[PDB]
């Protein structure tokens, strides 16, 4: 059935784009919230060390 | 690019998961960004002077939202049909508490390193006891009310 057919090349189409697009945007905000949260960790802990 | 916008930037702080990652990233761009060494490099010195102290009045309003009564009300409102996503609101709500503050207090603490929290500071710090105008005043009672809000959410987010 052509109907059938299209139907599943669209879900296939579908699911390769929801793929890419979560695997991006859930890979840059992670990295940039963790580089953020290191950055702080390990600059005021030295400061603080360093001023004592 | 956060002045360019500044009519949706403040419409934003002063208004759900979605909601909640807005303000992630806002607030994680603008402790990026917000840094007073980028404000000399006075019509611009004074536009970005109030924008900065926008978003240290709306980042404290966040204190009251989250670490406050009403922590216990966003939680039960999603309870009606709690799925997978209002778990993944509230991590977002704390990740807009921590992730906000964090950003903003350590842009606080980096501008006191640079300055060596205000040097000069000798005059006296405390006293011996609205739409954005053209000009407004700030007030310095906030860092204590910030202190006492941060060691009590310190308690509540440990």
């Amino acid at each position: 059935f052509l109907k059938n057919e299209k139907d599943n090349a669209l879900l296939s189409a579908i699911e390769e784009s929801r793929k890419r697009t979560f695997v991006m945007a859930e890979e840059y905000h992670r990295e940039s919230m963790l580089v953020e949260w290191e950055q702080v960790k390990q600059r005021v802990l030295h400061t603080l060390l360093a001023s004592g | 690019f956060l002045v360019a916008h500044s009519d949706t930037i403040q419409a934003i702080l002063r208004s759900s998961l979605g909601s909640l990652q807005e303000l992630a990233l806002l607030t994680g761009i603008i402790s990026k960004a917000a840094l007073p060494g980028v404000l000399n490099e006075d019509g611009s010195m004074m536009e970005l002077q109030g924008h900065i102290g926008r978003f240290q009045r709306q980042c404290l309003a966040l204190l009251n939202r989250f670490g406050g009564s009403d922590r216990l009300r966003q939680l039960s409102l999603q309870d009606d049909s709690s799925r997978l996503d209002g778990v993944s609101k509230k991590d977002d709500m704390e990740l807009a508490m921590q992730q906000i503050c964090s950003n903003v207090m350590e842009y606080c603490q980096a501008l006191m390193i640079q300055n060596s929290p205000s040097f000069q500071q000798t005059v006296c710090l405390f006293t011996p006891s609205s739409i954005l105008p053209s000009w407004r005043l700030p007030s310095l009672g906030v860092v204590i009310h910030l202190l006492k809000q941060s060691a009590n959410n310190f308690f509540t987010y440990y």
